[PDB]
């Protein structure tokens, strides 16, 4: 149901928000698979 | 404490319920310890 003005002003009004992101830089194994990623507090060392 | 009077401290000891650790072990080459921990649940540390 959005037009293209629609869309356009869902783009504006999203490039504005704050995101965390995962980077990859993957290349395949020759076989498809997939990836399970979690995040934990930076508890580095009961 | 001499002889006659630490086997009833003995029996005393065995009396109570006690908790222990089993272990089987043989030469590895240099002497060295061992450190055990206790791991809990809440994740696991």
């Amino acid at each position: 149901g959005l037009n293209i003005e629609q869309l356009y002003n869902l783009l504006e009004q999203r490039r504005a928000r704050e995101r965390a992101l995962a980077s990859f830089t993957l290349h395949g194994l020759g076989f498809s698979a997939n990836v399970r990623i979690k995040v934990c507090d930076h508890d580095d060392d009961q | 404490w001499t002889i006659p009077q630490l086997e009833e401290v003995l029996k005393r000891q065995r009396a109570q319920d006690r908790l222990f650790a089993g272990f089987l072990l043989h030469n590895i080459g240099t002497s060295a310890d061992v450190q055990l921990f206790i791991c809990v649940a809440t994740e696991r540390n």
